[PDB]
């Protein structure tokens, strides 16, 4: 919006990158049993047989 | 596991660090 001024833009991209941050933060973070799931391209093959 | 941490920052807010040192209105 044109209402806002220059500080105002930079305390919104402040908050901005810092929930980017957080994003890539929880995605490099997270692991289940020594495995980053949402941090690599792949592929879960689950034995449902016998 | 190690090196999973989130950084908070802490900023001296004081006279001297704002440029409100020797503030003075009179002669």
């Amino acid at each position: 919006t044109g209402t806002n001024s220059e500080s105002d833009l930079s305390s919104i991209q402040d908050e901005i990158k810092s929930r980017l941050d957080e994003i890539d933060r929880v995605s490099g973070q997270t692991q289940f049993n020594g495995v980053n799931v949402l941090a690599k391209n792949g592929s879960m093959k689950i034995q449902v047989g016998a | 596991n190690d090196n999973q941490t989130i950084t908070i920052d802490l900023k001296q807010i004081d006279a001297k660090t704002l440029g409100l040192d020797g503030f003075s209105v009179k002669n």
